[PDB]
């Protein structure tokens, strides 16, 4: 009865090293154009500066 | 694209063309003719410009390489427009851009020799100013009677051929 309050305590850590070994992964993990910057306009895309402009600009 | 510097130097460069673009018959019209002319040829070739607007698109950066074939053609049917304009009307044309040679080529000076070649070209070449763009109930403002912006001089050829036309029924 004292070999099992301890199994609990153990896996009650274990589970919370496996908890900071993931949120250390989620951190270094790579994030799209809309989680990271603006949510909506979410290409990187320009056009930028049309009144004058010229056709064949794009590529 | 650019203003020109503290001391630029100009220069030009006596070669040809290389071998497989074919000669072409240039628009040697000059600032008032073409100024004239502007909504003829805008009338008359809104597809070719269209297209040869939209091959310079489509070819992005390839560009001034890409569509030799198609500013060829532009060049043509403009060419063509006002060697029909010359046949058709040179001297009422003549007329509209010697008064358009002065008043800065601004277009507000000149109503009055404008409406007697739009009358001469409908008629012989049946091509029409046209601002789009403007949604009914909007006057164009080349039409309007009295305008607010008047010139400062009324040029005299135009004051008499306008009365002709006016004594004659024409108008």
């Amino acid at each position: 009865d004292i070999l099992n309050e301890e199994a609990k305590i153990v896996q009650a850590l274990n589970n919370q090293r496996e908890l900071t070994i993931k949120m250390h992964e989620l951190k270094r993990e790579e994030k799209d154009y809309a989680h990271s910057y603006s949510p909506l306009f979410s290409d990187p895309v320009p056009q930028g500066g049309s009144i004058g402009k010229a056709p064949g600009s794009s590529r | 694209p650019r203003e020109a510097a503290a001391h630029w130097v100009p220069f030009e460069d006596k070669a040809n063309m290389p071998d497989n673009v074919p000669d072409v018959v240039e628009v040697g019209a000059t600032s008032a003719p073409l100024l004239s002319a502007s909504y003829f040829i805008g009338a008359k070739c809104k597809p070719y410009n269209d297209d040869f607007m939209l091959c310079r698109e489509e070819s992005q950066g390839s560009g001034a390489i890409d569509c030799l074939k198609e500013g060829r053609r532009v060049t043509r049917c403009a060419v063509s427009v006002i060697e029909d304009i010359n046949k058709s009307c040179l001297d009422e044309f003549r007329l509209h851009w010697q008064c358009l040679e002065q008043n800065n080529h601004q277009l507000s000076g000149c109503r009055k020799a404008e409406a007697l070649l739009n009358k001469c070209v409908f008629t012989k070449l049946n091509l029409e100013k046209k601002i789009p763009g403007l949604r009914p109930d909007e006057e164009p403002v080349f039409l309007k009677k009295d305008p607010w912006i008047k010139p400062a001089v009324d040029d005299f050829k135009s004051v008499r051929a306008y009365a002709e036309a006016k004594k004659n029924g024409t108008l």
